[PDB]
Formats: structure tokens, sequence, C-alpha cells
RNA sequence: ACGCUGCUUUUUGAUUCUUCGAUGUCGGCUCUUCCUAUCAUCGCGAAGCAGAGAUUGCGAAGUGUUGGAUUGUUCACCCACCAACAGGGAACGUGAGCUGGGUUUAGACCGUCGUGAGACAGGUUAGUUUUACCCUACUGUGUGGACUGUGCAGCAGAUCUUGAUAGUACGAGAGGAACUCUUGAUUGCGACCUCUGGUGGAGCGGCGUGCCUGCUGGCUGCUGCGGAGCUACGUCGGGAGUAUAAUGGCUGAAGGCCUCUAAGCCUGAAGACCGACUGCGCGGUGUGUGUGGCGGAAGACGACCGCUGUGUGUGCAAGCUGUGCGGAUGGAGGAGGAUUCCGACAUUUUGAGGCUGUGCAUU
RNA sequence: AAAUGCCUCGUCAUGUAAUUAGUGACGCGCAUGAAUGGAGCAACGAGAUUCCCACUGUCCCUACGGCCUGUCUUGUGAACC
RNA sequence: CGCGGAAGUGUUUUGUGCAAGGGCCGUAAGGGAAGUCGGCAAGAUUGAUGUGUAACUUCGGGAGAAGGAUUGGCUCUAGC
RNA sequence: GACAGCCGAAUUGGGCGGCGGAGA
RNA sequence: GUUGAUUGAAGGGAUGCGAAAGUGUUCUGGAGGAUCUAAGCCGUUCUGACGUGCAACUCGAUGGCAUGACAUGUGCAUAG
């Protein structure tokens, strides 16, 4: 069954296919690579690209030998490209990071390291309850 | 032959051919539909573009919907609109070939800025008024007035030569339209008597000029790869062998900008006068409507102005035509404005109100 | 309306003009311009800038 | 099933009518247009259609139909996304548009064949891509006022999604919808510079190499910040008009019954026409243009928008850089009778000096 | 299955999210094989191949700037067809 | 050598100010070969002095292997 | 006293020759 | 005609180990169709410029070689 994704205002996208991201939960993985984005419909020659909140299709480049050589799902939580909010302010984070997910939407780990944007926290409430800081 | 990988075409054929405009004051293409169960009013106005600024706004949702109140920052445009003068009447009757215009009624004294527009800068080298009023009343399916601007009140344009136009009069009873405009000849009508806050509006003008431009910029086509001989900024194939001619739908190099455009559904935010303090905001300071240093490449605003949301066609100091909406409008969300930015637009201004700068440095 | 105070120069920032940068510890520092983010990257001490 | 009748011109053959005093021969990349034998989106039938999900048929060509790994490939085959990832024509569209991987004369290696010179639609590696300033086509531009009418031509938005409806109708259960309202986006088109980002041989600073005898001040090199203007990675903006197709209905004969049809009538589509929006010719009217000069919001040159002496210079305002020369008080230490000299740099006078094309005033 | 294997993108393993490529192993080998030289890579190579790190306007998707041309003037003043 | 200077030698004094498109160059957010037959082109490393250096090997080599660190100006001390 | 569903006059099965419509 | 550097073979000195046979360390010396760089000479790539050209083979950047099986003026010998 398809995963529902709540509404979100327009943001500049920072992640593309071939970017290497860091894993932020204690599931066993270290480094992920983006191979696809969900909801991408296309345009001739344009690469699919994502912003925080989006779901990505990843491959595990470094981690436990159990997780390797397969295809997974992940949620994006931080990016280094600047984006604008609708009250007029701008914000950026220090790295690119994502977190692993089931086929129904549940987190695979139990802890999450680092801060999280306020946008990501209302789309995904179960990530809100495990974040050490919101903005 | 059959072409794998389809994509949309680059640019629109609605606006080909892309020639310069033949005039700086284009005339409106249509007018709204007359409802003769209202009082008599006008349907348009002419103003001048000054510059852009900020505003912060409270999105009224304070019901216990999950977002009570948001803040929203919006860009706006300011236009300077001195009052206009009426100096004539015009009627049109209906024939088998369409609208035929009847002889015109001039007032008593035509200004010196209306005579420079009609006969050039070197122009200085009765009951028949009453008979023509009877025709516009027996005949004359529709009625229009002749109005002119007063550019000498904005001394940063340097005109002395006025812009003139015809504007339709709406409101019922053709004999009532005429007698309302007979008691208005040679007098002024102000922009606060035409438009009101939170209404949708149309604009008509001419765009910023760019001259002769290449095809990567005029239409948005791809660049060629880096190894390519004979340049990379171009289209590679301009047609098939047959038909053995170039088609009107191929992209070519030529004039870009200075076109006539009509834009619709621009929302009005404020109506005031430049020689007083802008308020209705929820902060205390005085703050006239003009930033520290002035509007760049424009002076100050000292007459009436109007503020609308978003971008507006054209360049600074150029004339624009404002028209009432032709569509159906629902309501308009409730508008609550609580701050208007007036820092310097030259550089990165960090003060409002130069007295605030004076108290930071001391001396 | 003020957005906040610059964490390098001490000056007031107008509404809509800064960039917040969040660090890995959850600390969000606010700076005004690229003149200031460069002095932080080079590791200059603000007390040596008059 | 066994048999039988057709259409297209996308395959490969069959033929040799045109071209050997030469029509540049495969694929890709780029760009435009057409066909319908419709893949998705809109409307509507049938069922071995309970609901959900699909299967089969009709009207319909307006708009869409992607990103990668391996191969020169067309083709093929897998991965990921998707509303869906349909099939074709235009000299097997497109080399004075490109590229040159396939093919590819002259060098060379291997296998098989030949006494040999050499051969192979067998494999491998290295191997020049010339010329428009002519006619036409097409894009702008020019072809001598002001306000408007009305004919012709062009034509634009499309698609997905959140919450509610509702755990409801339907179903033994498991499962599980719709109209109406509502939230956001993706992509196309047309604008704009308030904000954020990029650039900035304008301007100010730092650190050097050579040269002017040294200090001060210059010229030359590298580097930080960087206003105006331009720009996107930034911001803004879409008819409830008329008549119809397939289908479903009303009245009603032929044919005392029956029947949506033979006369008439009602309804009905991302389609047609019209409107709105942009361009051009032709008309009308109490209406006919500043020679020259100087500016710009305009511009290759012509043109267009303005004024008819209101410029230049200077002052203030608003910004960018970052604390000027000279003096005074210090300085790791060294030199030696004078209580002297040498010394990178520091603090102070000093948000200080320099600079500005933007705005206001005055001369 | 090698610059030598027609069938052929041979079969199994390994590197990738995905391998007509690369490497390892197998052998009735159309048509491998011993100075027609066979096996074999220390050192050397502007030789032919595949992968990793680093790095970037190659690309997503283009923008802004410099100098010389072109655009405009005077002089000298051809050719192909 | 490169990057700058002498000596000797050569040289003019009423064309414009810079549209598109070219030839030779400079700077770029976030991503980092997804481009392409093919990393073609560009970017990147670079002097000197301590440190630390593997498989293999014809014992000579491989080797500047790889990998890490230091560097200006001023005022002095020590050796010959 | 037919055909059609007491009514009062025509009803109907096969073929042929021209014409029109699907297949298109 | 041929600049400035890098590497460090044989031969020779000193010093340590050991019953002996032998062997460790380090200076001196300056070999080799050994490694760069200059005067210079060639011609890998851009399939760069140019392509009625500056030119009937040139120009820019990049790259290769530079004590030799070298480069070059002039007398003599070899002819379809």
């Amino acid at each position: 069954k398809k995963i529902s994704i709540k509404p979100r205002y327009k943001m500049t996208r920072g992640i593309q296919v071939e970017t290497l991201m860091k894993c932020a939960d204690n599931s066993g993985a270290k480094i992920l690579r983006c191979i696809g984005v969900k909801r991408y419909r296309g345009r001739l020659n344009r690469l699919p690209a994502a912003a925080p909140g989006d779901i990505c299709v990843v491959s595990v480049k470094k981690g436990k030998p159990e997780l390797r050589k397969k295809v997974h799902y992940a949620i994006l939580i931080r990016q280094k490209k600047i984006w604008r909010r609708t009250d007029g302010s701008h914000i950026m984070f220090e790295d690119n990071a994502a977190v692993l997910i089931n086929n129904k939407g549940e987190l695979r780990g139990a802890q999450i390291a680092g801060p999280v944007p306020r946008e990501v926290a209302d789309m995904w409430p179960k990530i809100s309850s495990q974040a050490s800081s919101i903005n | 032959s059959c072409r794998k990988f389809n994509a949309p075409r680059h640019g629109s054929l609605q606006f080909c051919p892309r020639k310069r405009s033949k005039t700086i004051r284009p005339a409106a293409g249509a007018f709204p539909a007359d409802d003769r169960s209202q009082p008599v009013h006008l349907t348009g106005f002419m103003a001048y573009k000054a510059g852009m600024t900020h505003v912060v706004r409270t999105k009224t949702q304070v019901a216990k919907n999950k977002q009570l109140s948001r803040e929203i920052m919006d860009a706006v445009t300011v236009l300077e609109a001195p009052p206009m003068v009426v100096y004539g009447i015009v009627g049109y009757e209906k024939t088998v070939t369409g609208l035929r215009r009847l002889p015109i009624v001039t007032a008593a004294y035509v200004s010196d800025g209306v005579l420079r527009r009609m006969f050039g800068n070197r122009y200085a080298s009765g009951s028949v008024c009453e008979s023509r009023v009877e025709m516009i009343k027996e005949r004359a399916h529709c009625v229009r007035v002749l109005v002119q601007t007063q550019p000498t009140l904005i001394k940063g344009l340097g005109l002395k030569k006025a812009h003139i136009a015809e504007i339709q009069v709406n409101g019922g009873s053709i004999s009532e339209k005429v007698e309302w405009a007979l008691g208005r000849l040679e007098k002024e009508i102000a922009i606060g008597e035409v438009f009101g806050v939170n209404e949708n509006i149309d604009t008509i003008g001419v765009t910023k000029g760019k001259g002769f431009q290449g095809t990567v910029k005029r239409f948005g086509v791809r660049k060629q790869p880096r190894k390519s001989r004979k340049g990379i900024r171009k289209v590679a194939c301009i047609g098939a062998w047959h038909p053995s001619r170039v088609m009107y739908s191929i992209a070519r190099a030529g004039q870009m900008g200075f076109h006539r455009r009509t834009e619709k559904n621009k929302r009005v935010y404020m109506i005031g006068n430049g020689s007083s303090n802008i308020k209705t905001e929820f902060d205390l300071t005085e703050k006239p409507i003009s930033p520290m240093g002035g509007f760049p490449h424009y002076g100050e605003v000292r007459n009436d102005f109007i503020m609308v949301k978003g971008a507006v066609v054209g360049a600074r100091k150029r004339v624009v035509t404002l028209r009432k909406s032709l569509l159906r409008q629902r309501a308009g969300e409730e508008l609550v404005i609580k701050f208007v930015d007036t820092s310097s637009k030259i550089g990165h201004g960090r003060f409002q109100t130069s007295a605030e700068k004076k108290a930071f440095y001391g001396a | 309306m003020i957005q906040g105070v610059s964490m390098f120069s001490g000056r007031n920032i107008p509404k809509g003009s800064g960039i917040y940068e969040v660090m890995s510890d959850g600390r969000a520092v606010l700076t005004a311009s690229n003149k200031e983010r460069r002095l932080i990257a080079r590791k200059i001490n603000p007390r040596d800038i008059r």
C-alpha cells in the first residue's frame, strides 16, 4: 500500500541522484547513495532531485553486511543548500543526512542523532518524538 | 523518421511576431459588462511606476485549525497617481458594420498639455456645443469620457506633454451617464473614487527593452556540446528537406523586449497620499511611504499612490493603465498588514527612519 | 521589525535579511552577510575588528 | 479450430524506368511539424459487473509519454520512478548544423586457405570531415501625426495530490468505494528585482617582485570584501460563452400493437466555434508632426521616448571599505658613557581617512 | 571463448541498484601448439584495456565579466560562379 | 630558464566605443562523471628540508614507492 | 368476418430486376 | 657545438664483532647506450586555430628527446 505524504510548501532542492549522504540512526549503516526519488514525474535530461521531507530510494555503500547489496527507503532530514521559509527567513544545516524506513513508514532504529527542521517534524510525527532538537 | 523521446516546444506562438510596440500608452482592448442597476462610475485610471518594497501580513486562521496565525512576507509595487482631469464626452451608436462614433463635446478650455499631445510642441503658430449633447442622448449605445494626466506634478519625469485616453462609463440610464459627466467637465477625479482595497485589478503596459538577442535567450533552447565547431549558442536543425522552406514556427534571433502585455488579477493592498504618514499598521512610528535615500532612479512620492501585490510590467517612470476586472471574483481573504519596510534600497540598509541612524552613532 | 542580533558584529538585523546556520550540537548562529561568514571561516576573533 | 475474403507500405524480396563530364553513403546529439491502427488523461456501453481491482467495446489526436547499467550499434535486455512510460511518416526528416564510435584506400598482428605474388560479409590495433559575401525562404528592422472603429491571421495551460465524506454504501466474513467541499505541489507559458544567491578590469584594504637614492608617495603582480546593473538557485499571474459526438431519454407513425426517428424535441466531452489576449492592412474625424542641438527609461545602423539653456561643478542625504599622514607613550633584545643609538610591531589622537554613476538643493 | 572459438551476448563464480564490458575457473580447441619458436612480466613504454582515491562548468542548467573581431567612417580594392 | 630592468635600436600625432554570433581567456550556490564510443577538455599535484616507505625481484632494483609534517618578518645565541 | 390487439378489410411466404446503406 | 643539478659501481681509509673462517657500520672516490633541466631539436593530443591562408604544410597550447647507434659548414665517391 502506498505511503501518504502530507503537504509541504516549496523549497529549494539540494540532493540529487549520485549524492552520498550520511546515516543518522543506529540501524547499522554508515553511508547511503541516492538512486531515485519518489513522486518524480520527469522532464527530458533533468535529474530527479529531493529536499528535506522527501522519500529517497537508496543503496547502502558502507555498513553491516546484512543491509548491503539491496534497495531501501529513507527520509531526508538535513541539507546544506539554503532555503527560504514563508515568514521570510533563510536557514541551512551543516551536512546532508537521512534515516532508514520500512515499506509502511516506520523507523528502523530507535535513536536519531542531531537536530531536525520544523518542516520535517509535522509531516513525520514519529520522527518528531525522537529528535533531540527542532531547529 | 519517427522520433523517440518527445518533449514540449520552446516558447509560445500566441505572441509571434515579436515586434516592438508602436506606442508607449496602449489602449485597452475591452471594458467590463454594464449593469444598469448601479450608480455611475469609471472603469480605469492611469498612473506611473515608482519602485518595490516589503510587507509583513497576518494570515487570519485564528480558529483552532492547526495553524492559528502565520506570518507572510510579500513583495509589492508602488505607483504614483495624481488626479486626472475630464475634458470631453464621446458616444457610439450601433450600425450594421458595428460601432460608429458620433461628434465630440469639448468642454470650455482645453489645457496646454492636451494641445502639445495633439498638435506637437510648436502648436502655437456655443449652441453647437448644445446640439451635440442631444445626439449622445437620443443615439449613443455607449458613452466614454476623455481624460488626461497631470505629469507636471511629478517633476522627475520632465514631461509637460500629457497622456490622454477614453474610458467607459458604467452605471445605467444613458441619459444619467451623460448628466453625470456634464457636471464633471474641467474638474478632477481622484484614484480613491475608482478602486478600493482588497480588489483584483488588471494592468497594461510595455516591458523593459533588451535589443537584439540570440536564440538561447529569446526562446530558451539548449546549448550544444563543447567539441562543436561553428559556435554553441544556436539551434542545430531548422527543418526537413520537405517542405523545402523554413517555417514560421522555427526559433530565430531578433528583437526581445519592449512588447505590449496585459496582466490580470493583481490585488490592491493600500491607497494613500505621499505627503503624510502611512499607517493602519500595528507599530508606532510615523514613516512616510518612501525609503531612506529615495526610490533608486526615482525621486520621492509626494502625491497620491496605490500599492498592489507582486511584479508589474515595465520600467521606472513609464506610464501604466489600470482596469477593472472582467471576470467573476469571489471574496478576497481578509487583509491585515502590520509592517512596511523602508530601509535603504542602495546597499544593505539596516535602519528605518534616519533619526534611528542618528541615535546609533551618537556623533 | 527585527529578525535578531548578529552573533559576530553585535548589530540589529532587519526582518528578512539573515541566514541561520544550525550546527551539529543544535546551536543556531545568525549572521548578516558574507563579510561576516568569511571572518568566522578564517577563525578571526571579533575583538580585533574595530 | 478446419476453410474463405480484404487493406496498408513500417519488413525483407522481385524488377532495372531516372542519375556513373558525382544528388556526400549507418547511428547518436539538436529542433520543428504531421498521421491514428489511443498507452494515459475526459465522456459513455457489455459482462460468467456484489464492493475493490482489473478485462472487453465505442466517441475522441487538445495536452503528455522520464532518469540510468552493458553494447558503435537500430535492436535487445535489466534497475529505479511514473497518471502512463503507445506505435509510426516527413529523400530509411535533419553532415556548407555538429560529432565520427560502425563502415572506414595507403602501416601492422593472428587464425584458416594458396607453391607463390596474394585472398577472407573472420577477429584486432593506428588512420586530413573544404567553400555562402548571390537568389529565394524565414527572423527582426525601415518605408513621414493624434484618438479610435472592424476585417483578417495567430492562439495555452495540462496533470497529480492532503484532509473530510467514511471504516460509511456493498459484503456471511475478509475486505472496501463515489458526487460535493478542501490542502499542497510537478511541468509548460508570460512577466519582475523587494528579499536571498551568483558575477562585478567600479571602488577601498592586505601582502609581495622589479624600478624611481631610503622614509612618505607612485607604477607593476597575487589576493579579501565588494555597491549599481544584469540574472536564477529567488518572487508574482488563468472563461463557469454558444451549438454538438458517442450513449441515454420525451412525444410519435409507418405496421389498430410495438418502437429514442421517419416530422419534431430534451440532455451531454481534455474535442469544435466564439470570447479574452498579441500582430497587421483598411476606414472615419470640429484633428496633420521642431530644421538643428542636447539627453534617456530606447538603440547594431536607421528608428522610438523627451525637452527646447537648467546643464557642469560643489554641498548635504543615503551607501561601500575599514581605523589615514605626522606626533606622543611603549617594544623581544643588542650596541656602549650620551642616559645616547638601532628595532618588526603595539596603543592613542581616530567608526578614522578614502571613494560613489543613486536622491535632494543650489550655482 | 586469449590481438587465435563459427555456433556465441558459451557455462559457473566475482565487481554493480542494474554488467554484449573486466578478472578468475572450466575445455572434443569451426581453425591452439614448440627458433613458422612454446611457456614466462623483474626493469623499461606520448603502446592497447578495466576498476579505485583525489579533483573539477563534462553534465543537471546555465549566468556575469575581459581583450581582439563583427556592427559604423576614410583610403586601397579582388575572386568563385 | 622563467618573472622584471639597462645599453643600443625601432616608432606616430584629426576613424568608432563597443547589438547578435565568433577567436583567445576569468569567476561561479548546491551536487560530483549522472555527461560521453571513450574523463576528450579543464581542474588537481609540483621547490626545499626532517619523517616514513609494501608486494614482488634477474639481488642491481622497485623508490622521489605510498603516507604524514615544516616553511614569512624581526631581534639574538652556538659551530668553524 | 381474415391479419393486429368485440371490432370491419385486406393479410402474408418465397424469389427476381433497378436503387440506397454497412463492411471502408 | 653541448648550461646547471640528481643518483652513487669498482678501488682506498677508519672503526666494531668473532677461537677461527669471516662479517657489521661509516667516510673517500666518481662508473653507467643511469634521471631531469638549458642552448636547442622533434611532432603525441586538442581530431584547437587556419582552410580563394601569413603559408602549394604555417600558427598556439600540450607533450617527447637533449654525451649520442648525436647535430651541423665544406673537399671527394655512388645515376634511371
